[PDB]
């Protein structure tokens, strides 16, 4: 009537109580003109359910009819206009609505055509699953891969997913009995893992570049690792990995050898 | 006591606060990318 798009459609408004009592939105979709029905019949397309009932569990085990939250209903109406299905409001799909959502959008509520924001994106990933699950070290991987061929890896902020880079917490190197305690250089190993650093504090192979210690004297073992591990670790002193996310700047590899 | 244990203290407070914001840029950047890189194979998927 009102908006007689909303007519046309079966409307199994049994549980309307959403967020007003059901017989508030009835007289709502009647001033539209709605086909409301009490009992879900074959074009039930959208089955008004804003309460679990019994019969609710039924018209779910009945894969016939589309149970939804009336949110969405709320919405449509307040824009006097049919909202699309968005896949959060839906309770109990028809399996055609079930490959509808699937088209209309991928396996989360953003779709394969319509441009989503940052809102959306929270929204989206908030609706996913919790993908914290992935290892930080293969997500890692994934950043620096996915920095570098999306260039996101200009990001200062997070650079050292690329960078294999050491950084000396201990007096003497290669000894796991020493630790340098009440000073800077774990806070620059916890800077390096800002990055996503591949944080040693002991030279071996996979070692690239070094963060030197407080004591710098410490270049002589640190170039004696250099020599043993083929790599040529770059010399690093704490400016570098400080800057690195405390200025947000990367420093020069070599202006700090030895 | 007074200085040096004041120092030590607040030292120690924000080297775990900075360790707790590591950990927490690290989850949530977990978060992020695995989240963005399951509606990117989708799109990718639909693209193909």
């Amino acid at each position: 009537k009102i908006s007689n798009i909303f007519e046309d459609v079966e409307f199994c408004v049994m549980s309307g109580t959403d967020s007003q009592p059901k017989p508030d939105l009835e007289n709502r979709i009647a001033e539209f003109g709605g086909y409301i029905v009490q009992n879900p019949g074959p074009d039930t397309y959208c089955v008004i359910a804003g309460s679990e009932n019994i019969r609710v569990k039924n018209i779910i085990l009945s894969n016939k009819h589309d149970v939804v939250k009336p949110a969405w209903l709320l919405e449509c109406f307040k824009t006097k206009s049919f909202v699309p299905w968005q896949p959060r409001f839906m309770i109990h799909m028809c399996p055609s609505t079930k490959e509808h959502f699937a088209r209309e959008y991928d396996c989360y509520g953003d779709s394969y055509f319509i441009d989503t924001d940052l809102n959306q994106l929270k929204e989206v990933f908030s609706g996913i699953k919790n993908s914290n699950e992935q290892t930080p070290e293969e997500m890692a991987s994934l950043i620096a891969d996915l920095e570098y061929r999306y260039s996101w890896d200009c990001s200062p902020l997070s650079m050292f997913r690329r960078h294999t880079v050491y950084l000396d917490s201990y007096a003497v190197i290669n000894d796991l009995s020493t630790k340098n305690e009440g000073t800077r250089l774990a806070i620059k190993a916890l800077e390096l893992r800002f990055h996503g650093a591949k944080v040693v504090s002991c030279l071996a192979e996979g070692v690239s570049h070094v963060i030197i210690g407080e004591d710098h004297s410490r270049v002589a073992d640190f170039k004696a690792f250099r020599r043993t591990f083929k790599r040529k670790f770059k010399i690093l002193k704490e400016s570098w990995v400080t800057d690195s996310i405390d200025k947000c700047e990367l420093q020069e590899e070599n202006q700090y050898l030895i | 006591q007074k200085e040096n244990e004041r120092l030590l203290r607040d030292w120690n407070d924000v080297q775990g606060r900075f360790e707790k914001c590591v950990s927490a840029k690290e989850a949530l950047e977990t978060d992020l990318y695995k989240r963005f890189i399951l509606v990117l194979n989708e799109k990718k998927t639909k693209i193909r």
